[PDB]
């Protein structure tokens, strides 16, 4: 996350870390929406252009953690993969359309203080709160700037940008199961994800009941915090068809 | 730069 | 599930973080 700040103990008790066993590093953030079920980007786990193909041995979920990298004994708790679901339409190839994938734990996670899942929308939610100008919260592990790495879970705020703006901000086409976030040059704030932050949850606080649903999850964008570029996320709403499918199915 | 994990968790 | 999104260490003691409000004056 670039120009963010530490996050509060458990400001984001949904979030989580992907590990890699070996060599042991982040891998990517995800978040929990339930006590079995993990949702993150699809390019975190399958990205060709960059030889990326992990599968379920491969990795490890870690929830309820702040600091990076540390073994936070008691209070952080480490998940195995029992599958992998991919968007079966994620185009990896082009623009990283429908950029989701779900992950299935083979035990189910304790709740704690520091660990509880995220809302996911439904269509009326996401009606009121996708809206230009509204504001979602990002956070990550990923790296303090494009070109180091913070010592604790980062948080940034951005606003949800105008369709319009997130084409005219790219050579690379835009579709509707995306929508771009962050500051406008001429707005003076900043703040954007980053390497790392890959995968990890955009979310809203709903004012009509107070709970926070996950609207987004990190995507893509050129560089990091780049002024003129936008943060591309995955339009969760768009893809929930597929959500409960996937759970309904293997559930 | 990370802390090993209880072994456990590779297992 | 329906105890999503309610934060133990906020929502459900009735605290505010240190930025939600930015994001309640943004939905306007
Ligand atoms: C459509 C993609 C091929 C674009 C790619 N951009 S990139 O930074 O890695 C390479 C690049 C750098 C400068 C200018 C143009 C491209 C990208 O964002 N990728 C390629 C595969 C993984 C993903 C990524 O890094 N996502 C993380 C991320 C997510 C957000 Cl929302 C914002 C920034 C970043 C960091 N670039
Ligand atoms: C990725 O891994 C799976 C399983 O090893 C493999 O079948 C697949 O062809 C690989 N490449 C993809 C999905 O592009
Ligand atoms: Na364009
Ligand atoms: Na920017």
């Amino acid at each position: 996350i670039v120009e963010g700040s530490d996050a509060e103990i458990g400001m984001s008790p949904w979030q989580v870390m992907l590990f890699r066993k070996s060599p042991q590093e982040l891998l990517c953030g995800a978040s929990l929406i339930s006590d079995r079920w993990v949702l993150t980007a699809a390019h975190c786990l399958l990205y060709p252009p960059w030889d990326k193909n992990f599968t379920e041995n491969d990795l490890l979920v870690r929830i309820g953690k702040h600091s990076r990298t540390r073994y936070e004994r008691n209070i952080e708790k480490i998940s195995m993969l029992e599958k992998i679901y991919i968007h079966p339409r994620y185009n990896w190839r082009e623009n990283l359309d429908r950029d989701i994938a779900l992950m299935k734990l083979k035990k189910p996670v304790a709740f704690s203080d520091y660990i509880h899942p995220v809302c996911l929308p439904d269509r009326e939610t996401a009606a009121s709160l996708l809206q230009a100008g509204y504001k979602g919260r990002v956070t990550g592990w990923g790296n303090l700037k494009e070109t180091g790495q913070p010592s604790v879970l980062q948080v940034v705020n951005l606003p949800i940008v105008e369709r319009p703006v997130c084409k005219d901000s790219t050579r690379i086409r835009i579709t509707d199961n995306m929508f771009c976030a962050g500051y406008k040059p001429d707005e003076g704030k900043r703040g954007d994800a980053c390497e790392g932050d890959s995968g990890g949850p955009f979310v809203m606080k709903s004012p009509f009941n107070n709970r926070w649903y996950q609207m987004g999850i990190v995507s893509w964008g050129e560089g990091c915090d780049r002024d003129g570029k936008y943060g591309f996320y995955t339009h969760v709403f768009r893809l929930k068809k597929w959500i409960q499918k996937v759970i309904d199915q293997f559930g | 730069d990370f802390e090993e994990i209880p072994e456990e968790y590779l297992q | 599930e329906a105890d999503c999104g309610l934060r133990p260490l906020f929502e459900k003691k009735s605290l505010e973080d240190k930025t939600e409000r930015e994001l309640l004056e943004s939905y306007i």
